[PDB]
Parts: structure tokens; C-alpha cells; sequence
């Protein structure tokens, strides 16, 4: 089950 | 600062096309469109991450389409509007980290069968009674905006050229003047209360100002009565020394 | 035994030739179960193991939406990395990510992972405590300060300890007939004279799952590391793995050598002797 | 599949009460939850966000809790004020997508504490065109309910609370009017139960 | 900018038996960047129908791929893998040995 990407911004 | 939507209000005839615009918070990577009717929660339409439209619902039917061509601003277009499309169209953007949604002030759409029933308000200000002044040493002004359709108005009070908020109460919703009639026109009331001494200064100038959202100067109009365009209607009163 | 779920993504920029290519793959233990490829016609997350085909249409809609969001995120991150490293828009660059979780035999959280590499090198990684970041260079330190101030790790930890573990538990049960199966290696030896005084002994392990295995040659019971030819464990293509180890021995001394095979699927280790 | 529920859907409470507003959701697999307030005709104002790894969040007089496994969030409004009157909306983001799924909202009315009520009915005259007028029923305490007229040619708006901030004074009022001959302020609110001691100014 | 040369193995799925259908594999691993060409050859000529696994990578970030094709080994047919990568001046050609 894939995660959400909130918080993944360099 | 905030999310900006235009136009704030839009009235149209059935079958016309309409386009709303949203300018999100600058650093926000996601933008969402929602639709809301009175008494209900917002319902999801579509969202973008940058320029990519990653999810749409069934409510984004064929007549509805959105784009966000450069990231940044988004466009929601409705083809061949129907009365059932009437709603508040809400745009939001979300932060990169928490994904907290921040909403704009909405674009409220009203779709009508024809424009014949559109009317601006008449506005009257009613002056404080002497008996209130005797009883309370306060003075309430009342504003009535009447006979308008549809129900898109913004009422504000102005004292000596500045807008006031303290001492004001405006009805949350307009009332129907003829509840049994299908296209009943509306009325709205507001109060502004000041001290007796403030009312008693004839120097003081009070204005109830009602912004009406109606027809665009360009809309088709074939009736002899004056085109009921978006406009401000006001009534005023002066303090009285006695 | 313990189990793992992992996703591996690769984004490769190709300036002038369109937007970056994004490929993501998902594994449970050594078994791939899903893929996404931004260049593929379907534009869907796709099944790659028979037990995930059990999932209904909402699953595929959900996973497709989420993996496409990652595709966009890593597009954003490739652009930012260019700025941080002061690199031209001319060149092609690679951004990789790995994330996932480990669970024990009872299904309890063991460990979490969440890490990036830029152009084949460590960039930033979540530490084992799931509260802290390891930045590998000056650029990644900018990202680290950004993520620390925003307390990003807490929602990453939540996924690894929550959603990740629940998904893995679900997958393990739905695919238990194959994921929780053990296939021990089928073993044999080959023997080839190379001269009139020396011969090759090669010890084979085939059809085994999982991939982890040890093959060791011993002479008179002693160390043969420098003298052992050993290939990397390799996929057979049918879900199983292969490996071999070979020694060159004096002709007539074959009986002095033993090949030792250790694998999870064997009750006891095997000892092979020509 | 996810259903967000906000019950009770409407509240009327006395000012100063410490309030609880309820949110429940059928699917526990949420990423975060956000509370908003909405004033009639307007957009949404974000109040609090609670991440799935947090049990509570606070901002001024507002606290919110989250219990994921029980499928509940509670909004607490301490020392409630008339200015808190609004619709409060709960929304959840699922682990499986990025959109928010909204509840229908709880409409909250916080009634002002009218410390010294002066119930009275006044007649007010049009600034441009007297003999036109309206009837103002005002200064009654929040225990009074304003009924609709028995007559369909008479318009009566609901009670509105104004706040004269720098005087620290709040007051309730309802307005009644009618383009009709038999309509008098003396009779305007006769379909309401008004206080026995309501002041009616003497005949002119 | 990292560059890492591929490790290459060419082998069959099952022990070769002349006249029996089988699969021919080329496993390339430990390489960077990910752009690579891997061809399987029959008697020196490129096989058209070759598939490959989805791109993945190891703990150290280096990539791996399996390329494969159905084949029926015979006594005299020769098979090889040809690997084209930025790290190699010319493609690396590795012959299939039935016992490797």
C-alpha cells in the first residue's frame, strides 16, 4: 500500500 | 496570503457557458475544487498536483472540466449551464508538508431559466425612535433591503465615510417576500446601534450600503424596465440634535 | 520468520526529450507484486504477482493515484536538486527512493526505511529511530533543516508503523500459499577434468526461495575462500533463485572436499561430496 | 465508503458554556483531519489540523482530539462567545488519496448573556420617506423566542445579536414590517410570547 | 556523478537438455546509470523476442535487470548476451556455458 508524499519536498 | 477566486458571484441564463478562476497560495503545490450547496458539506470535484489532474469525481461530469496549465492558477469551466449547477464553487490549496487545505471565498453560481425575474434591491434606513433614546440612552438604526432577486447581496454600514462593524447585526439569510411564489423576491434587514449622544450629533452621517450582484452590463436584455445590473444601492440618514 | 515490504522508485530526467521517466516497483520479501512506469500506455499501477490480483478496482484506482503523485513529487525534487547543486538543465540526472517496513513472525513492526539517492549517491535517509535524518552532503543538509523544522518525520513514521505494516500483513495472508512457502534448494555437483592433474568441482543450488543462501566449500574442513569461485545469487525467472560455488582440486582428491549448503527451507544443512 | 458524521447537527447554547462538537468517521484509515468554520454565505476558515500520529491539537480557546481506532474527533470550544456562532465542519483525508471528505457540519448558535434586559418594542421612521416605518423588538434576554407572524403580509426577521464592543454591551433584536393599514407596533409581535414587562412607548 | 559497470551473468532457467524448451537469461546488476541495452544472441544474431524485468535496485542504489527469452538448446547452437552501457568502450559479449 503506497504512502502519501506530503512532507517529501527537498 | 489567501486563496483568491473570481468572480465572487455569477448569475447566468440556462445554456450559457461559465468559467471560474482560482489563484492559490504561491508556495502551495496542490489545488482542489469543491462544490457546495446550502446546508451540505463541500463535495469533491477534482484536484491537481502542479499541472497534473490526479483525481476527479463523478460530479465532474462531461459539462465540467478543469485545468491548471502552468501549475499556479486553475480554471473551472461549465458548459451549457443548468439550474441544477447553481452552487458555491470552492477552490483550495494545500501546503507541501501538512497538506492543510486553505480555501478561497468561493464563486457562487446562480443559473436561471431566464433573466426576466432579476431585480436590484430598494434600500431604506429607518431612524432611531425617541422612546429608545429615553429608555436606554442608545439609538438603533434599521436598514431594509427589499424586492431583490436572486439573493446575492452584501450589506454594510458606513459612518462618516468609514465602514463600521461594532454595533452591527445583519440577518444571516434573506427572507422570501412571497414564499408561495416560485421566483419570490427577497428582503434583508440590518441594525446599527450607537449611543444616544452619537445619534444626537447632526454632524453624524449614516449610510446603509447594499452591493447587489446581478446582470453583467453585457447580458442580453429585451425588457423596457432598466437592466438589473450588478450595482450598489444605498440609503442614508443624519443625526438629529433634538 | 520476519518479512519486509519495499518500494523502489527511479526518476531519470531527459531534458529536451520530455518529462522525467518514473518507474516504481513494490516487493514483499523477494517477490515483486506491483509496478508503475510513466512511459507505459496504461498509466495505471499494474499487478505483478497472482495474489495481488485479488484486490478490487478501488485498490488500483487508489494505488495509481498515489504512485502518480510520487511521480510528480520526484519531478519537483529533481528540479530542486538542480538548484541546490547549481547544475545545468542540459544534463540527465537520477533520483531514487526506497521505503518500506519490516515485521516479525507475529506481525509486529520491526523496522522502517525512507531514503533517497541523487545520481547514485546517498542524499537523505530516515534514521532507524524514525525521528531523525541523515544528510549525506551540503545540499541534503538544506533539506534536513527544512524537514526538521516542519516535523516531517512524524507522519513518515506513522506510515511506516501504520499503513505499511497493515498492508504487509494483508499481503502476507492473501499470498500465504506462495509468500510464506519455503522452497529448499535442489542441489547437485558437476565435475570436469581441466588437466591430467586437476579438476573442477562445482556445487549447484537451484529452485530455492527466498534468495538468502550460503554455499561453502571446505577442504580437510578448512577455509577455501580465496580458492572458491562463487557467483552472485541470481533469479531463475520463475520466482526462484540459483547459485553455485566451484573449486579446482587435485585429481584423485575429490573426496577431501565438501560443499555446505545452508538455507531457510532446509531442516538441516546439506553436505555434498563427489 | 468513508462517511463523516456530525451529530448533533445544530446546537443552541448559552454564552460561556465550554462546548464539545462531535465528528465520527466509519473508516479508521485516515491520514489527517481538519476542522473548519463557515459563516453563512462565506467560504471556509481553517481552525485546526490533527495528524494521524497526534492525539490532540490546540489553538487559543479551541482544542481538538483524535481517536483513530474509535473513528472519532472532538472539537472543544472553551468559554464560548456569541462570535463563535457559525457552522463547524469536520473533514478527513484518507491514507488512500489526497482529497478531504467533509461532514455536513454542525450549526452552532451561542446565545448572548443579557445581564440587564430591557425588553421593548419601538417604531422607527424612514429617513427619506416617512410615513414609512418598521417595528423594532429589542433588549430582551436570550430566553425569548421570536415567532413568525400570524399574518402573511407581515415580515418578521429572527433575533440578531449586535455587540457594541467598546461599551461591552450586547443586545438581541427582531424587526417587523408591513405595507398594510391594520399593522401597528403595538400588535406586531402578538404571535410571540414576549416578556410581561415589555416597554411599549405611549401613543403619540 | 557515479558510474558503475554492470556485472553480467548468462544462464538458463533449467539445466539444459538438448531439444527441450527452456528459458535463456541475462542478469545484469550493480550498474549506474540505469540506461542500458541488453541483447540475447543466437549464433551471433540478435534475438527479437526478449523481455525484461521491471527496473529495480539494491541496497547500494545500483540497478539490476533480468532479460529473458524462451529457447530450445541444441548440441551446436551457441548463445550469448551483449551488454551496451556507458561504462564500456564496446559492448561486452558473454557466451552461455551450460554449466555456469
Amino acid at each position: 500500500r503506497y504512502p502519501l508524499t506530503l512532507g517529501w519536498c527537498f | 496570503t489567501g486563496v483568491s477566486q473570481n468572480p465572487r458571484h455569477k448569475i447566468t441564463k440556462r445554456g450559457q457557458n461559465v468559467t471560474f478562476r482560482c489563484d492559490p497560495i504561491s508556495e502551495h503545490n496542490r489545488l482542489y475544487w469543491y462544490r457546495q450547496t446550502l446546508g451540505q458539506g463541500p463535495e469533491f470535484l477534482t484536484y491537481f498536483q502542479n499541472e497534473a489532474q490526479l483525481e476527479k469525481s463523478r460530479l465532474l461530469s462531461d459539462r465540467f472540466s478543469a485545468e491548471r496549465p502552468k501549475g499556479s492558477f486553475s480554471t473551472l469551466e461549465i458548459q451549457r449551464t443548468e439550474q441544477g449547477d447553481s452552487a458555491m464553487y470552492l477552490c483550495a490549496s494545500s501546503s507541501w508538508d501538512t497538506g492543510e487545505l486553505f480555501f478561497g471565498e468561493g464563486s457562487r453560481l446562480t443559473v436561471l431559466e431566464d433573466l426576466k425575474n432579476v431585480f436590484p434591491p430598494e434600500v431604506a434606513v429607518f431612524e432611531p425612535s425617541e422612546a429608545e433614546i429615553s429608555h436606554t440612552q442608545k439609538a438603533t438604526l434599521v436598514c431594509l433591503a427589499t424586492g431583490f432577486y436572486p439573493d446575492h447581496v452584501e450589506l454594510s454600514w458606513w459612518v462618516n465615510g468609514k465602514e463600521v462593524h461594532s454595533g452591527v447585526c445583519t440577518d444571516p439569510q434573506p427572507l422570501k417576500e412571497q414564499p408561495a411564489l416560485n421566483d419570490s423576491r427577497y428582503a434583508l434587514s440590518s441594525r446599527l446601534r450607537v449611543s444616544a449622544t452619537f445619534w444626537q450629533n447632526p454632524r453624524n452621517h449614516f449610510r446603509c450600503q447594499v452591493q447587489f450582484y446581478g446582470l453583467s452590463e453585457n447580458d442580453e436584455w429585451t425588457q423596457d424596465r432598466a437592466k438589473p445590473v450588478t450595482q450598489i444601492v444605498s440609503a442614508e440618514a443624519w443625526g438629529r440634535a433634538d | 520468520g520476519s518479512h519486509s515490504m519495499r518500494y523502489f522508485s527511479t526518476s531519470v530526467s531527459r531534458p529536451g526529450r520530455g518529462e522525467p521517466r518514473f518507474i516504481a516497483v513494490g516487493y514483499v520479501d523477494d517477490t515483486q507484486f506491483v509496478r508503475f512506469d510513466s512511459d507505459a500506455a496504461s498509466q495505471r499501477m499494474e499487478p505483478r504477482a497472482p495474489w495481488i490480483e485479488q484486490e478490487g478496482p478501488e485498490y488500483w484506482d487508489e494505488e495509481t493515484g498515489k504512485v502518480k503523485a510520487h511521480s510528480q513529487t520526484d519531478r519537483e525534487n529533481l528540479r530542486i536538486a538542480l538548484r541546490y547543486y547549481n547544475q545545468s538543465e542540459a544534463g540527465s540526472h537520477t533520483l531514487q527512493m526506497m521505503f518500506g517496513c519490516d515485521v516479525g513472525s507475529d506481525g509486529r513492526f520491526l523496522r522502517g526505511y525512507h531514503q533517497y539517492a541523487y545520481d547514485g549517491k546517498d542524499y537523505i535517509a530516515l534514521k532507524e529511530d524514525l525521528r531523525s535524518w541523515t544528510a549525506a552532503d551540503m545540499a541534503a543538509q538544506i533539506t534536513k533543516r527544512k524537514w526538521e523544522a516542519a516535523h516531517v518525520a512524524e507522519q513518515q513514521r506513522a506510515y511506516l508503523e501504520g499503513t505499511c505494516v497493515d498492508g504487509l500483513r494483508r499481503y502476507l495472508e492473501n499470498g500465504k500459499e506462495t509468500l510464506q512457502r519455503t522452497d529448499p534448494p535442489k542441489t547437485h555437483m558437476t565435475h570436469h577434468p581441466i588437466s591430467d592433474h586437476e579438476a573442477t568441482l562445482r556445487c549447484w543450488a537451484l529452485g530455492f526461495y527466498p534468495a538468502e543462501i550460503t554455499l561453502t566449500w571446505q577442504r580437510d574442513g578448512e577455509d577455501q575462500t580465496q580458492d572458491t569461485e562463487l557467483v552472485e545469487t541470481r533469479p531463475a525467472g520463475d520466482g526462484t533463485f540459483q547459485k553455485w560455488a566451484a573449486v579446482v582440486v587435485p585429481s584423485g582428491e575429490e573426496q577431501r572436499y565438501t560443499c555446505h549448503v545452508q538455507h531457510e527451507g532446509l531442516p538441516k544443512p546439506l553436505t555434498l561430496r563427489w | 465508503k468513508q462517511e463523516v458524521t456530525q451529530i448533533p447537527a445544530a446546537l443552541s447554547v448559552p454564552e460561556g458554556e465550554n462546548l464539545v462538537l462531535n465528528c465520527s468517521f466509519t473508516d479508521s484509515a485516515i491520514y489527517n483531519l481538519q476542522w473548519f468554520r463557515q459563516d453563512p454565505g462565506k467560504g471556509l476558515t481553517s481552525l485546526l489540523l490533527i495528524q494521524s500520529s497526534q492525539r490532540e491539537q490546540t489553538s487559543g480557546r479551541l482544542n481538538a482530539s483524535l481517536d483513530k481506532s474509535s473513528g472519532r474527533s472532538t472539537l472543544y470550544i472553551a468559554a464560548s462567545q456569541p462570535g463563535d456562532s457559525a457552522t463547524y465542519l469536520c473533514a478527513v483525508r484518507m491514507d488512500s488519496s489526497y482529497k478531504l471528505i467533509f461532514g455536513s457540519g454542525t450549526r452552532l448558535l451561542v446565545r448572548p448573556d443579557i445581564q440587564n434586559p430591557d425588553p421593548a418594542v419601538y417604531q422607527l421612521r424612514d429617513s427619506k420617506s416617512s410615513d414609512k416605518s418598521v417595528c423594532l423588538f429589542t433588549d430582551f434576554d436570550s430566553q425569548t423566542n421570536v415567532s413568525q407572524s400570524k399574518d402573511s403580509d407581515v415580515y418578521i426577521t429572527d433575533k440578531c445579536v449586535l455587540d457594541m464592543r467598546s461599551m461591552d454591551f450586547k443586545s438581541n433584536s427582531a424587526v417587523a414590517w408591513s405595507n398594510k393599514s391594520d399593522f401597528a407596533c403595538a400588535n406586531a409581535f402578538n404571535n410571540s410570547i414576549i416578556p410581561e414587562d415589555t416597554f411599549f412607548p405611549s401613543p403619540e | 556523478m557515479i558510474q558503475r559497470t554492470p556485472k553480467i551473468q548468462v544462464y538458463s532457467r533449467h539445466p539444459a537438455e538438448n531439444g527441450k524448451s527452456n528459458f535463456l537469461n541475462c542478469y545484469v546488476s550493480g550498474f549506474h546509470p540505469s540506461d542500458i541495452e541488453v541483447d540475447l544472441l543466437k549464433n551471433g544474431e540478435r534475438i527479437e523476442k526478449v523481455e525484461h524485468s521491471d527496473l529495480s535496485f539494491s541496497k547500494d542504489w545500483s540497478f539490476y535487470l533480468l532479460y529473458y527469452t524462451e529457447f530450445t538448446p541444441t548440441e551446436k547452437d551457441e548463445y550469448a548476451c551483449r551488454v551496451n552501457h556507458v561504462t564500456l568502450s564496446q559492448p561486452k559479449i558473454v557466451k552461455w556455458d551450460r554449466d555456469m
